[PDB]
RNA sequence: GCUUGAGUCUCGUAGAGGGGGGUAGAAUUCCAGGUGUAGCGGUGAAAUGCGUAGAGAUCUGGAGGAAUACCGGUGGCGAAGGCGGCCCCCUGGACGAAGACUGACGCUCAGGUGCGAAAGCGUGGGGAGCAAACAGGAUUAGAUACCCUGGUAGUCCACGCCGUAAACGAUGUCGACUUGGAGGUUGUGCCCUUGAGGCGUGGCUUCCGGAGCUAACGCGUUAAGUCGACCGCCUGGGGAGUACGGCCGCAAGGUUAAAACUCAAAUGAAUUGACGGGGGCCCGCACAAGCGGUGGAGCAUGUGGUUUAAUUCGAUGCAACG
RNA sequence: GCCCGGAUAGCUCAGUCGGUAGAGCAGGGGAUUGAAAAUCCCCGUGUCCUUGGUUCGAUUCCGAGUCCGGGCACCA
């Protein structure tokens, strides 16, 4: 019941899952979505056409205000960097600026050895 | 990476920034590092680029 | 394997002359006793009069409408495991497939006799009943219902 | 005596060469607080784990440590090992050019002295990420593993020790000769320097390759070609870089280094093929698309069993069983 | 010698207010394999340790016995 009018939307695009939260201008949570919470779980998610149905779920929780326009914050790789923005363009929302906020360091921390099969 | 266009349309312009960083220098990290594995494979893959 | 020709032109119904009804009798046929097939379906096909009272002709197609799917699965030996990537179904098999469900499920109906056990199923088709109509959604619950892979 | 070897002086050039001290920005983790709400994280799936004591996400502020994206290269510097942010201080070597100077002052070098990746050791610091050990979850016939969630030493600093590595170009140092081609990097001379530029002349360095060399692979002016000076080293495989003795070490352990006995080979490159849970391209009812079956049922038939005085002999993966 | 517990399928074990008892393994018959395993399907012939009693009926409840197991045998 605040009517933020316009607020950026963060798209935490990951591999094992993807989640988009339609925060406000300053950066306050107004409504978040989630593939894991979008019916199918396990790992069936991930896929782009699976995240789209997730972020689209926001237009059902963050619609209580009246977002007439909004930007997009895509972070991290994975099947949900495009899908999300698309579903949002159809949901009825607008757009003000697309950008990738993926954490790309300068050889700072030393990543995990991991995987070796 | 910064997009912005007048006349609402989902054209793209997005894969334009997709040539300097993007899923590349990403997966580059992803798993472990390299150390000797690179200085070597980086100097062998170079051999490839000859013909 | 790599062979690529055409379809087998089937002979139309023994009366109405229709390929759509042709392969229908064949799919229903058994032990090459094609005769019985005709005398078993061609009857129930017209016995609809007692079930309605008019030019029972389109009833067949209309009845199949409630049994015409448009999406199926298809496991694929990829990604180490086995995918499922569901895909629609061209018309060539749409009409065909349905006919199977209409018959392959009209036999387990357990009524008076195959001749009639079939008739009723048609009425149940357009009116949604029996496994015939079931198989549709029971199949759709995969494709279009699991596009996560599609 | 001489000057071309070697060296000195001058003036420039490039450089992640070294030692010290600063400093910057990105990211991670953590602490605090705001928003917000039922998921997050992870895998092939999963599960452990974290979440309603409010995570994850998001935003603000703070603490701390390690490493410096892009430039970055087939690049550069170093004796080797190795050495990448920017700045200052102390410092080494290499190279070019006009030259000026010394005058064989040189090459090599057992023993000797010193330098040595990483792991490891001692004392004291530090500790974000990563990660032997260790602990859970999973996989599996089992799984003291690979995978997942955690995680200690350690990795970082100082100072001292240990001296090894596939410490590799698996190719000792120094010098003189010997067809060529394309390229990289850095100095210098010159050319309407009118230009990106063009022609030479030095240093270092890639790739191809001729003669020759080579067992072959291949090396080929940076030689494994043609020669000269000095040094290290090898003499069949196993036993064995082991034992013993010496020396060194805090300890791991290092260095030097056998025999007994045993085998008729061990080995190197290259060839033919076979195979690969290698790659490319193909065909077959091989699969996929469907039609009908077998597997259950009663009966036929054969076989292995079991039995029998005998159950006659044979046939046994696709190629054995109407 | 004393007190407490165990004795159930071939092994190791689980189980019952008293009437017809099971699991993992081994075993066996199919399967799949070229053949073994591993895996898949279907399979328990247990006088429930002995001997007395209660009872209509005892693996079960009561007394005793053997055997095993734990503890104890001390001042002297």
């Amino acid at each position: 019941r605040k009517q933020v009018s316009d607020g950026v939307a963060h798209i935490h695009a990951s591999f094992n899952n993807t989640i988009v939260t339609i925060t406000d201008r300053q950066g306050n949570a107004l409504g978040w979505a989630t593939a894991g919470g979008s019916g199918f779980r396990g790992s069936r998610k991930s896929t782009p056409f699976a995240a789209q149905v997730a972020a689209e779920r926001c237009a059902d929780a963050v619609k209580e205000y009246g977002i007439k326009n909004l930007e997009v914050m895509v972070k991290g790789p994975g099947p949900g960097r495009e899908s999300t923005i698309r579903a949002l363009n159809a949901a009825g929302f607008r757009i003000t600026n697309i950008t990738d906020v993926t954490p790309i360091p300068h050889n700072g921390c030393r990543p995990p050895k991991k995987r070796r099969v | 990476i910064k997009v912005r266009e007048n006349e609402p349309f989902d054209v793209a312009l997005r894969r334009f920034k997709r040539s300097c960083e993007k899923a590349g220098v990403l997966a580059e990290v992803r798993r472990r590092e390299f150390y000797e594995k690179p200085t070597t494979e980086r100097k062998r893959a170079k051999a490839s680029a000859v013909k | 394997r790599r062979r690529v020709i055409g379809q087998r032109k089937i002979l139309p119904d023994p009366k109405f002359g229709s390929e759509l009804l042709a392969k229908f009798v064949n799919i229903l046929m058994v032990d090459g006793k094609k005769s019985t097939a005709e005398s078993i379906v061609y009857s129930a096909l017209e016995t609809l009069a007692q079930r309605s009272g008019k030019s029972e002709l389109e009833a067949f197609e209309v009845a199949l409408e409630n049994v015409r799917p448009t999406v199926e699965v298809k496991s694929r030996r990829v990604g180490g495991s086995t995918y499922q990537v569901p895909v629609e179904v061209r018309p060539v098999r749409r009409n065909a497939l349905a006919m199977r469900w209409i018959v392959e499920a009209a036999r387990k109906r357990g009524d008076k006799s195959m001749a009639l056990r079939l008739a009723n199923e048609l009425s149940d088709a357009a009116e949604n009943k029996g496994t015939a109509v079931k198989k549709r959604e029971d199949v759709h619950r995969m494709a279009e219902a699991n596009k996560a892979f599609a």
